[PDB]
């Protein structure tokens, strides 16, 4: 039908929007639209199921404003307008979600509505195609090396979760690149009031074997055995009672595939001994194959452009473990503008948000702590565990970890001191408390330092001219430190 | 089309450190081969001579990457 | 209304990123829900090959209503020619064009 | 020899319900259909969709499904589920548990085996006035 | 050069005696043994 | 690869030697990849202020 104009023929167009219009009429021809503006208001905007939800108003807004060079600060110059919006709508334009992605992203996963859930977000894809590799770079147009980030979606990589007498994780298999998800189930069957266990995958037929006491036996040593035969885990000595302790042992499917018994032995240096024990069994389930969870960690990874090696730490750091909601975006988008707003790293901008620096390490990197505080290891370390209150007031001594605190945020004792007072004014005493809480706050207020062109005592001439003097950090709220 | 998908290659960490005597271990007349091959860029090559072949025309440059102006 | 305030310097960089984000978006949605199941398109390379047209080309590219036609045309005839397509009529191929 | 062979059938000839009337084959189709023709010999490739739906007959027997399918989980045995196809003078049978890669979960309301393709041998094929 | 080469391999099979084949490789011993050797020749030419 | 050092020749002893390494002058970087990899020296010429 395309006519032989001289119009179509002098006149230049750009490639894809030819395409666009192409695909528009196909599209709109299917499913009997009036015209593209349907096409893309109702079903390109709410077609979870897809790489996409595409909204294109949407975009068309946010390229917008976000050419207009202030990336909305000019909107933050003039209060009377920002203020009539949510704060949150300006931060989903700094951030690239769309409505539709807002909601997915809000809603919290249910597990009783894994499977309903699944069939909102995904077409009629089973999940048996739908959680091989293959598909999934399809689906979602990652890089197959991407699909390696995203990967233990449990709550932790490490002490993982436990409810209702079970464990849910993904474990991978190293050369296929494949993931299949597992239930471990525990239930108790001898004293595991004196002493408990647990049992994690870590890659197929392999576990980390963890155990607790709860009270405290004389043990000449510990012997942890598969189904009270084989050894699992050997440990000499007397174990102790709060500790967690963990070995890696194999369990092969002729031990897990069936019911098992894990044994935890007190051996005493008598003949005798105390123990506790949990039945355990390991199964694959495609009942639990829906990875959700997954879902939300790509969209917002790709929207957010936090790769999930940050990303992790933002959401786990701040609320609950597995699970995403409006809380959580709230600290993301939180963190983006403050990276996008300063010159400032990722960590920094998350501190800001009322994050505390995090002593666990991951991915060949030093923990956010040890960035800080170790990574100056000035002839022994710093741990943050409450017992060095070494003392930081103006005229006052201590060991390295004294000099460790003063190199850690950049300052000398006189300004270490104020900045105490800083975190907490009533903290006028000869000493650090020692713990995370006030080492995060006292670089929160050093990054206030860095992130504004002030001196450490210049933090509270302003805070008095303000009338935010003798603010604590200490019993600051998110929403209050970002104000 | 004819390549198909390149393949997925994941790359080993583990290593034993084995002792050089044991290392010598041999054929006559936890890998049961103790060393690893390594992935064979030349025919890795193929997908990347191709994406960029490809990349290339999507982006209207010429054979070498240099801007065009065609009429 | 936000659109109608740009320089046309400005105009076009949006139009570049609308565009393409735009056509990954619909290209996607064709292959799930509106691709018909004999054209086994099972991505956006594909779509190309069945719709004879590049989806995944820079908005820098320009071209005329009839270049496209002409090259649409062209791949048609040319993968037709080279046995990619299955079953090019013989009385059709062998005219002398 | 040129021949015409839709690339898809989605059409019935025929159709039917299961010996109880609480279900049938459900009006499916022949989504994609491809051929390679040589001198004396035919290969048509037909990859189907075969959806099963646990509609009953109508009248009471609808109405029994309906309850059955409701309050309760499916059963259907794929190594049973078949696709027999005649050309001309030869037959060729299929099933799901070996031309299927995927087979569907259990329900009521609908499976779906989709077939990869099953290979047709057309030398069988008798044509009347060109037409088979 | 196509032509030549699909004396030794053609992706899209052959036709022998009017019949539709089931192979792509003309070489017997291309077409037979799919799999790799666990073992490899322990040689110094490439050909051997 | 980049020092100076006297030699340890027999008659070199008293030479004063310079060195540089070419991989850690960066050339290759000064143009992009897609103009050829086969980057060669043709000449060298020396200035001693």
């Amino acid at each position: 039908s395309m006519a032989l104009s001289q119009q179509n023929m002098d006149i230049e167009l750009s490639t894809l929007s030819l395409s666009n219009e192409l695909l528009l009429e196909s599209i709109k021809t299917e499913s009997k639209l009036e015209n593209y503006t349907k096409v893309m208001e109702m079903l390109s905007t709410f077609r979870p199921s897809g790489a996409t939800p595409y909204h294109d108003a949407y975009e068309n807004v946010r390229e917008v404003i976000q050419l207009q060079d202030p990336g909305l600060e000019q909107l933050n110059a003039s209060p009377a307008i920002a203020g009539l919006m949510h704060q949150a709508s300006l931060l989903g334009i700094n951030a690239s979600i769309s409505p539709e992605l807002f909601n997915i992203l809000t809603e919290e996963i249910t597990e009783g509505n894994a499977e309903e859930l699944y069939k909102k977000n995904f077409g009629n894809i089973e999940p048996a195609s739908l959680a091989m590799p293959e598909y999934l770079k399809r689906y979602y147009n990652l890089s197959d090396e991407e699909l390696s980030q995203f990967i233990g979606k449990a709550s932790n990589f490490g002490q993982q979760e436990y409810s209702n007498n079970q464990l849910i994780t993904p474990v991978v298999n190293s050369s296929d690149g494949t993931v299949k998800v597992y239930r471990i189930t525990r239930e108790y069957t001898t004293n595991a009031y004196q002493m408990d266990v647990e049992l994690f995958p870590f890659g197929g037929e392999n576990y980390r074997l963890d155990y607790k006491f709860k009270n405290f036996y004389n043990a000449s040593y510990l012997s942890i055995k598969l189904n009270d035969k084989r050894e699992l885990v050997r440990t000499e000595g007397a174990p102790q009672v709060n500790i967690e302790y963990s070995a890696n042992i194999t369990l092969n499917t002729a031990d897990i595939s069936q019911p098992f018994e894990i044994g935890l032995t007190r051996v005493l240096p008598s003949g005798s001994w105390a123990y506790a024990a949990a039945k355990f069994t390991v199964e694959e389930y495609n009942q639990y194959s829906f990875l959700l969870k997954l879902n939300k960690a790509i969209r917002l990874s790709r929207a957010t452009e936090l790769s999930p090696t940050i990303l992790e730490g933002i959401v786990r750091s701040v609320n609950l473990q597995l699970d995403i909601n409006t809380d959580v975006l709230g600290k993301v988008f939180l963190t983006k503008y403050y990276m996008q707003r300063y010159a400032i790293h990722a960590e920094t901008a998350l501190i800001l948000c009322n994050a505390p620096i995090s002593q666990r390490s991951y991915d060949n990197q030093p923990s956010q702590f040890d960035r800080l505080f170790n990574t100056p290891l000035l002839n022994g370390q710093y741990f943050s565990t409450g017992d060095e209150e070494i003392d930081l007031n103006s005229g006052s001594t201590g060991d390295w970890r004294k000099t460790i605190l003063k190199r850690a945020f950049n300052i000398d004792d006189v300004s270490l001191f104020r900045l105490l007072k800083i975190t907490d004014h009533d903290n006028k005493d000869g000493k650090i408390k020692n713990n995370l809480k006030n080492l995060s706050n006292l670089y929160i207020g050093k990054l206030l330092a860095d992130i504004h062109q002030l001196t450490i005592d210049e933090l509270d001439l302003l805070l008095i001219a303000v009338g935010e003097g003798k603010t604590n950090l200490s019993a600051i709220s998110d929403k209050q430190l970002a104000t | 089309h004819l390549l198909g998908d390149k393949p997925y290659l994941p790359l080993s960490t583990t290593w034993s450190d084995p002792r050089l005597d044991r290392a010598a271990d041999i054929t006559t007349q936890t890998l049961t081969d103790l060393f690893l091959p390594q992935i064979n860029e030349v025919m890795m090559n193929y997908w990347q001579t191709l994406a960029q072949r490809v990349y290339n025309l999507r982006h209207n440059l010429s054979i070498d990457g240099q801007p065009l102006y065609l009429p | 209304v936000l659109t109608a305030g740009l320089n046309s310097q400005q105009a076009n960089t949006l139009h570049a990123f609308l565009d393409e984000s735009r056509s990954a978006a619909l290209s996607t949605y064709y292959i799930r829900q509106v691709a018909k199941a004999a054209a086994a398109i099972k991505s956006r390379d594909d779509l190309y090959q069945y719709l004879l047209i590049d989806n995944q080309v820079s908005a820098a590219i320009k071209t005329t209503r009839i270049a496209e036609a002409i090259a649409s045309i062209q791949l048609y005839v040319n993968r037709a020619l080279e046995n990619v397509e299955e079953n090019a009529n013989s009385g059709v191929i062998s005219r002398q064009f | 020899e040129d021949y015409e062979i839709p690339s898809s059938v989605s059409s019935r000839k025929d159709y039917g319900w299961g010996d109880y009337y609480l279900s049938m084959v459900y009006n499916g189709d022949i989504p994609t259909i491809n051929y390679k023709a040589a001198s004396s010999d035919l290969k048509i490739y037909i990859s189907p969709k075969l959806r099963i739906i646990h509609n009953g007959y109508e009248g009471q027997k609808r109405n029994q499904c309906n309850l059955m399918n409701k309050y309760g989980k499916l059963a259907i045995s794929p190594a049973k589920v078949q696709i027999i196809v005649k050309a001309g003078g030869k037959e060729q049978t299929f099933t799901a548990d070996k031309d299927v890669s995927i087979q569907p979960s259990p329900s009521f309301d609908e499976m779906n085996y989709q077939f990869n393709a099953l290979e047709i041998d057309g030398s069988g094929l008798n044509f009347i006035n060109n037409s088979a | 050069a196509n032509r030549w080469l699909k004396y030794v391999w053609s992706p899209s099979g052959y036709i022998v005696h009017g019949q539709i084949q089931n192979y792509q490789w003309n070489v017997r011993p291309l077409l037979e043994d799919t799999s790799w050797n666990s073992d490899p020749l322990d040689s110094v030419d490439p050909d051997a | 690869n980049n020092n100076l050092a006297f030699g340890a020749g027999t008659d070199t002893k008293t030479s004063l030697q310079a060195s540089v390494s070419f991989a850690d002058l960066k050339i290759r970087e000064d143009y992009p990849a897609s103009l050829g990899k086969i980057r060669r020296i043709k000449q060298i010429s020396v200035t001693l202020p």
